[PDB]
C-alpha cells in the first residue's frame, strides 16, 4: 500500500483517468 | 471552438449520393443543394434516379440531411461541443440503425466528408423485414415532417458520439408510425476532436415539391439549432477545461501506467503547440 499523486491537465482528461482509477480500486477495496 | 469551424463560417455547396435496397427493392438518391451553418439553414433537393422511390420520402428525411448535421447552429458558448464541424475537414462516419414500430428496419453508412469545396454526404442503405402491404411499402406516409429533439451524447471509447430520438411519421388513417433511431459518428481522420457535454439538435423541417421537377423527388428546407446548456454552465466547463486536477493513485506499478499515459497526452499538447487544448 502506497500512494501517489498525479497532476491532471484539464477536466476531460482529469474524469477519463479518475473514472479508470475508480474502476481499478472497486476490485481491491472489495475485500481484497 | 474547433479548426473546422472555418469550413462552414459562410454557404457551402452540398451533394447527396444514396444507394437504397429496401426488401429488394433498389433505388438510387441524388441530392444538391446549399447549406448555411451560421444559421442552421440547409436547402436540398432529392432526385430518385432509378424511376421510382419504394418508400415514403419522409423516411429518408435523416438519412439524407439528419445526414449532414454538421450544418447545424451551434450558439457562441456552445461551439466547444460541437463534434461535427470538428472532424471536418477530414469528415466523419454516421452509422444508424433505424427501427420502425410493427415493421421493417433500416441500418445506414454514411461518409460526410470535404471533397474540394463541396460538403458531400454519401450513404449505403439496407433496409430489411418490412411489410409487403405496410406504412412503409404501401406508401401510406403523409408528405410531412414534424419537429424533433436530438439527443447527443459523447463516444470517447470510439473518439465519437452517439444520439437517440424516436421519429413520429404521419400515417394517412391519423395514426403514428414510429421509427427508431440509433446513431453513431466517429471521425474518419485521426487528428483531435471535439467532444461534447449532453445536449439536443432542435430540428425543424419543411418537404414541398418543385412543379418543374419530373422525376420523384422531394425539397426540403431546414433549421437546426444545439441547445440544452445554459451559458453559465459552458463558462464553467471553460474554467475547468484549463485548470489542473490531483489524481491520487494506489500502487507504484498502477501510477507508472497513468503517468505514461499523462505523459504521452501533454506531448501531444505540446508538439501541436497546445493549439487544441480546451478550444472554445
Amino acid at each position: 500500500l502506497e500512494y501517489f499523486t498525479l497532476q491532471i491537465r484539464g477536466r476531460e482528461r482529469f474524469e477519463e483517468f479518475r473514472e479508470k482509477n475508480e474502476a481499478l480500486e472497486l476490485k481491491d477495496a472489495q475485500a481484497g | 471552438m474547433s479548426k473546422g469551424e472555418e469550413l462552414f463560417t459562410g454557404v457551402v455547396p452540398i451533394l447527396v449520393e444514396l444507394d437504397g435496397d429496401v426488401n429488394g427493392h433498389k433505388f438510387s438518391v441524388r441530392g444538391e443543394g446549399e447549406g448555411d451553418a451560421t444559421n442552421g439553414k440547409l436547402t436540398l433537393k432529392f432526385i430518385c434516379t432509378t424511376g421510382k422511390l419504394p418508400v415514403p420520402w419522409p423516411t429518408l428525411v435523416t438519412t439524407l440531411t439528419y445526414g449532414v448535421q454538421c450544418f447545424s447552429r451551434y450558439p457562441d458558448h456552445m461551439k466547444r461541443h460541437d463534434f461535427f464541424k470538428s472532424a471536418m475537414p477530414e469528415g466523419y462516419v454516421q452509422e444508424r440503425t433505424i427501427s420502425f414500430k410493427d415493421d421493417g428496419t433500416y441500418k445506414t453508412r454514411a461518409e460526410v466528408k470535404f471533397e474540394g469545396d463541396t460538403l458531400v454526404n454519401r450513404i449505403e442503405l439496407k433496409g430489411i423485414d418490412f411489410k409487403e402491404d405496410g406504412n412503409i411499402l404501401g406508401h401510406k406516409l403523409e408528405y410531412n415532417f414534424n419537429s424533433h429533439n436530438v439527443y447527443i451524447t459523447a463516444d470517447k471509447q470510439k473518439n465519437g458520439i452517439k444520439a437517440n430520438f424516436k421519429i413520429r411519421h404521419n400515417v394517412e388513417d391519423g395514426s403514428v408510425q414510429l421509427a427508431d433511431h440509433y446513431q453513431q459518428n466517429t471521425p474518419i481522420g485521426d487528428g483531435p476532436v471535439l467532444l461534447p457535454d449532453n445536449h439536443y439538435l432542435s430540428t425543424q423541417s419543411v418537404l414541398s415539391k418543385d412543379p418543374n421537377e419530373k422525376r420523384d423527388h422531394m425539397v426540403l428546407l431546414e433549421f437546426v439549432t444545439a441547445a440544452g446548456i445554459t451559458h453559465g454552465m459552458d463558462e464553467l466547463y471553460k474554467k475547468l477545461g484549463g485548470e489542473y486536477f490531483t489524481l491520487q493513485i494506489r500502487g507504484r506499478e498502477r501510477f507508472e501506467e497513468f503517468r505514461e499515459k499523462n505523459e504521452a497526452l501533454e506531448l501531444k499538447d505540446a508538439q501541436a503547440g497546445g493549439t487544441c487544448f480546451n478550444a472554445s
